[PDB]
């Protein structure tokens, strides 16, 4: 195909089989009339919502072939990540709901098991496929159940350690189940890394391995599973797809066709961290950037054009990046890590015992902090506030616009030892951008509005709304800056000043940087009202970013009733 | 950006057909910035079985092929101040294949000299004499009505020195058809610790001379379309390039000071 | 050697390698003799002071080996885990000062950046040092030094998935490093997973693999290091060890000796491992999950008596919770054993794969606070704050055995994630209920009814608590839950006594008193709180007791703290 329909497709034979069970009941012959069916839907549908887009074609065949083989939901099919799981989803009792992907109360971006029976494993972060399955294949053993256990994951998911730890513990416990590598060459990015250039290991760590085959053959497809869904013992099937597969502009652009907007401002933070990072690697020779295969997330895109011998993309590959980033310092480098909040859990351990408890100088940019929008709970930025604070050493910053995240990346950059800087997805208020490379002082807030009786402490992007409430209110603001060292005299001196202190931030309440100012009061006999305004402790569905932030309360709409409740 | 001095000559086809000046001006725009890449494999080739100079040499790769690119040499005059940052120009003036040979006996010397080429306009070694001698040819060839250009290149360690604020001096008094390019890479040998380092257009354009920069020294298209503009312009003119001690080589951009100087490399 | 030297050994070769310069001016002659003074010297000075014993005698060899050969400090040595490492001391100008190892002031229990220029990188946990010795070499290689990159692992710390990471990424930058593998076919308890079987047979990932060689054998580790030492790219060296070389009780009982003391009440440890066999013994859906601790978590009588339902996974946390969540999904009851400070690298697999999918796996967190001689790399300072964060967590503070047999139970049975933490050592003794019942979530056991002071204590400082209301006549409270949080009682003390004293074996930023202080904040209470836990920095190594004295956490800190604010 060369165009996306805008007009629902005739798919008679896919309407026969909106689950597997349905499926099952066609003829081999039928399934590659399917397949094709199958391809116009999603791109139809994925053209009305938006969302993930190449990977799923390169799964098309390899989706219905699991389906009519396997006795789904019976047997067990996890999908690595699930950005490519929506052939799965709408051969799965969902094709009808498609329309809902990714919008409020619709379908969420990844399979869900409390979305549907047809899911096993609630993904989203990646590598967790093999780990889940085996479980499960565990279970069923000990419990007398003869059902089958299969996990498909990419081949930038295999990156990851935890992949690799689960192969070897299946190997150990010689469970039944089926591993399936997904082999298209690519991540998000190119596919860079020591495995990318192998794809036998797998033969010599406990498994049985079959490939490469075609994932593209479904009559290979077919047979291939069939023989080996009653094998026994850990079976690993390599199999080759390309991204795209199908749709002509993928193939040719797999990077802007990972996923696209539905069908028809100032710069995005991660642009302003991106230029950053440039603008001080040219006045310093020592920085070294560290992405894991989030070069285009994260954007340093630009970075590694002009800098590649100073550029390390680890894929997916967290862990790594943070001890190696301390490695660098010891040898008096700079390493900039920029990571995720959602994804820097995954390298908590290597941070701490690492980084900080030996003072490594390690800057942390830290992106997609607070809410994600319609990728969901599974990467939302919720905690890295509250677990990054109560570990000693850390400067924990939180910016509240694009001048600002300049301003403290500098300002963590020349501190010598752990410093993180957290922003979230998406653009900012546009607010004029100082050319120069200047840091502010440490532990300093700055006074925005000067007001009365209720005082506005902002950590982070909240700040322009707060300015809105206090405003409406004769507030003081204070845009705070920094978590960690806490600006302990301006709290002090407006909780002497002030009937209502109110603590605002894009984190979890619980642990979070209103919590540091709430142990600063109390340490000191302060007790002045304190208003706690953050995440609250659930896990918020998926919607658009401004949705998700209303729910929350984090609108001025809901700041100001808040604040006024209390008074 | 390399990490390692290459122990073998490098392939470097556009600049072995960029033999001299004159050869140099006939490639197209296009290929200066590929040019400038095989120039600087070269001279960390040839500068590790030699010895010698080294960083200052590596700043002046591309400014020193967008002079030879826009100006008329040998017959437009250029000065290179101190001169241990004219391994480039030597390569690019009929010396590449003798750099084997240099600062060993009966070879090159170390610095530009008139004796051994008619490329070299003046012995340097002591810094700071660059914009004196340059006056002085502009001078002369004004009088006997020769009409070519005179270029001083300047560092800022240079520039600090008394007989270069006298030599900026005298050519505003006579209005000499000149041009100063101050090469401000922020370094001497050492770090450049002094006022005028501090200060690095107005004292320039104060003491006569009209300023243009500061222009990025590594950005070949910059440069020549610069270069271009002043050399049609006349009257004192003064060029800020802003480069990089070490540039292209990682050593020696995390350790200028170290990377002055380099000893033959032993196998 | 049979018996552990008890006066000090002569060692006149050993005295003159007192540093690798020194060492590297002795002649290969007189290495082997070498190797038999330190390995004495090293049985000596270990039965003096306690610690690690095994795993160092098997690197005796290569210990030797490795600074005669390379030019240390200057050439990069990083080891892994870091517990094998006396013999590196031994010979880098520390010998005289083993004396003082793992005591308050004195050597740290491990390799420790501000402890000597000849240690490259602090260590504790395991699998970090192909990782920092990639970042070595990478800063090395575009600084234009010279310097080599080496690397030992043991086969255990190689199970890691941050390990794989490391191997992969180095492959692929062709970075100018040796990565030594340590094999001895051992972790703590024997190796388990697909690796360790690879490893007995017999590198593709971009790796020149040499080996297997005697790990024993001077001549031939001298020589095959010395041919390596030039060799370019990423180079692989298979070195064969037998843990507790030259000590014939260590040989026989690799696992007894792999720590060795010096010259009443169970274990929580014991507490939690009988539990787990109790539990087993009356609901066949429980599983039993290790990271390669069986018997520093104590599930020893467990694997015995259900080897079905253990499951050592090597030094896996990761893929520990991640197991354990698939587990969940089949409706068994896996439950994860795993110290505090080894939980924060499953920390994304607990938030991700079991907290947002509201899972029902338990989480037994031992080595919960202070450890003691170990020191900062191993503390469990900080799970109260980065659990308590997390949706759907319920977090438990037992105060001695027979509360952690209870709330295990009550975390076993909810249905969700649970975790329950608890220390190292021995308890107040006191008597344990032989039942298996849960108790209420969320509710707190008034421990002490008094007066104008309230102590609500979170674990195990309970008994230091009840001695000091004994002088000041306070009420004391054994809170139990620190999520959810005993609101209604909180409420009831808030309004009854004039001052609020929290108590936690966990840092006070985002501790168990920071719960009470966002809920006193949210309903406009008040009383005045003071939070006793423990500070902003990395506690020096020391006895248990020094530490927590240190930290205020006994009864004349806490005393001191509370009359101060009163
Ligand atoms: C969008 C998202 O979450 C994806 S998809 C993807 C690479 C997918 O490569 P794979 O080969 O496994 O699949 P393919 O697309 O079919 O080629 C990454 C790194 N991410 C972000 C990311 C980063 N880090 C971690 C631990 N998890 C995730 N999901
Ligand atoms: C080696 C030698 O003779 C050099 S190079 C140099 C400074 C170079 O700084 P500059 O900014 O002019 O050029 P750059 O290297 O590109 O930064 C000095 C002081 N010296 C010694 C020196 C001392 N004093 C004088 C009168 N002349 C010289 N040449
Ligand atoms: C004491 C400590 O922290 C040790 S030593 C050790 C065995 C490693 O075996 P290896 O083969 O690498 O070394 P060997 O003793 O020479 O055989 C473990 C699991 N641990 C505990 C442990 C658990 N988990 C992690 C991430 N790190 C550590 N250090
Ligand atoms: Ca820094
Ligand atoms: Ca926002
Ligand atoms: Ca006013
Ligand atoms: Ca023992
Ligand atoms: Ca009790
Ligand atoms: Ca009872
Ligand atoms: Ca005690
Ligand atoms: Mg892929
Ligand atoms: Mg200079
Ligand atoms: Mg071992
Ligand atoms: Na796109
Ligand atoms: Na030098």
């Amino acid at each position: 195909l060369h165009e996306i329909p805008r007009e629902r497709p005739a798919t008679p034979l896919l309407d026969r089989a909106s689950s597997p069970a349905e499926l099952r009941r066609l003829g081999e012959a039928d399934l590659e009339t399917l397949a094709d069916e199958l391809r116009q839907y999603l791109l139809y549908t994925v053209g009305q919502t938006g969302g993930h887009f190449g990977a799923g074609l390169g799964v098309v065949e390899l989706t219905i072939a699991l389906h009519y083989v396997f006795d789904t939901p019976d047997d067990r099919l996890v999908w690595d990540v699930g950005h490519q799981a929506y052939p799965h989803k709408i051969l799965t009792e969902r094709r009808e709901l498609m329309g809902t992907l990714r919008q409020k109360n619709g379908l969420a971006a990844f399979p869900r098991r409390a979305e549907s029976e047809y899911d096993t494993f609630g993904v989203g972060h990646s590598s967790t496929s093999i780990s889940a399955a085996l479980g499960m294949a565990i279970a069923a053993r000990l419990q007398g159940k003869e059902r089958k256990s299969v996990a498909v994951i990419g081949d930038g998911a295999l990156t990851a350690g935890m992949a690799f730890e689960a192969l070897n513990h299946a190997s150990e416990v010689d469970a039944d189940m089926l591993v399936i590598l997904n082999d298209n060459d690519m991540s998000i990015s190119h596919n860079v890394g020591g495995l990318s250039n192998y794809l036998t290991l797998f033969e010599e760590l406990g498994w049985n391995y079959i490939g490469p085959i075609d994932g593209h053959d479904l009559p290979t497809l077919v047979a291939t599973l069939r023989n080996m869904r009653d094998m026994k013992g850990p079976q690993f099937l390599h199999v080759v797809t390309k991204k795209g597969k199908g749709f002509a502009p993928a193939e040719l652009d797999p990077i802007g066709y990972h996923a696209i907007t539905k069908l028809e401002g100032g710069p995005k933070y991660s642009s302003v961290f991106g230029q950053w990072l440039c603008d001080m690697a040219a006045q310093d020779a020592r920085l070294l950037g560290i992405t894991p295969a989030m070069k285009e997330g994260s954007d340093l895109v630009a970075f590694s054009e002009r800098y590649p011998e100073r550029y390390f993309d680890v894929a997916i590959a967290e862990q790594h990046a943070v001890t190696l980033a301390a490695g660098m310092a010891c040898e008096g480098m700079k390493p900039v890590v920029a990571i995720y909040s959602t994804f820097l859990q995954r390298a908590y351990d290597q941070l701490i015992h690492d980084v900080a408890v030996q003072h490594l100088d390690v800057l942390f940019a830290i992106d997609r902090a607070g809410l994600v929008g319609e990728d969901g709970p599974t990467h939302a930025g919720s905690f890295d506030i509250s677990y990054l604070r109560c570990i000693p050493g850390m400067l924990v910053m939180t910016p509240s616009d694009e001048d600002e995240l300049r301003k403290l990346l500098t300002t963590g950059y020349l501190f010598d030892g752990p410093a993180a800087v957290r922003y979230p997805r998406g653009s900012g208020p546009n607010h004029p951008i100082d050319p120069d490379l200047q840091p502010v002082e440490i532990g300093k807030g700055v006074v925005r509005r000067r007001g009365g009786r209720v005082a506005l402490l902002v950590f982070g992007v909240q700040l322009a709304e707060a300015m809105k409430v206090a405003e409406s209110l004769d507030a003081t603001v204070v845009d705070m800056r920094f978590v960690k060292p806490l600006d302990e005299a301006l709290v002090r001196e407006l909780a002497g000043s002030h009937e209502l202190l109110v603590t605002i931030e894009e984190n979890a309440v619980m642990g979070g940087a209103g919590s540091a100012v709430g142990e600063f009061l109390a340490s000191e006999g302060l007790e002045v009202p304190l208003l706690q305004l953050g995440l609250p402790d659930y896990y918020v569905e998926h919607a658009k970013p401004s949705e998700m932030l209303a729910e929350c309360g984090l609108d001025a709409a809901g700041i100001e009733k808040a604040v006024r409740q209390r008074l | 950006t390399l990490h390692e001095i290459p122990r073998e000559r490098p392939a470097t086809p556009l600049l072995d057909r960029a033999s001299s000046p004159a050869e140099l001006r006939r490639l197209g725009e296009a290929d200066l910035e590929t040019l400038a890449d095989e120039l600087r494999q070269y001279l960390l080739y040839t500068v590790g079985q030699t010895g010698g100079h080294f960083g200052a040499g590596l700043g002046v790769v591309e400014l020193t092929i967008a002079l030879h690119y826009v100006f008329d040499t040998p017959d437009d005059r250029l000065v290179w101040d101190v001169g241990h940052q004219a391994y480039p120009h030597k390569i690019l003036t009929e010396r590449r294949e003798l750099m084997g040979t240099l600062r060993q006996k009966n070879g090159l010397a170390a610095f530009p000299r008139r004796a051994e080429s008619e490329y070299d306009t003046f012995g340097v070694g002591h810094s700071s004499t660059s914009i004196s001698a340059a006056l002085g040819m502009a001078i002369a060839a004004r009088l006997q009505g020769k009409e070519r250009k005179s270029v001083a290149v300047i560092g800022d360690g240079a520039l600090t020195a008394g007989m270069a604020f006298e030599a900026l001096n005298h050519a505003s008094e006579v209005d000499a058809d000149m041009l100063v390019i101050l090469n401000d890479n922020d370094m001497s040998i050492s770090h450049n610790v002094g006022g005028l380092s501090n200060y690095l257009g107005t004292l320039f354009e104060e003491l006569g001379w009209n300023y243009i920069g500061p222009i990025d020294g590594h950005d070949l298209p910059t440069l020549v379309a610069t270069l271009r503009n002043m050399r049609d312009m006349k009257g004192p003119q003064f060029l800020h390039v802003v480069t990089k001690k070490g540039k292209g080589f990682a050593p020696a951009e995390l350790d200028p000071i170290g990377y002055h100087a380099i000893t033959k490399l032993e196998a």
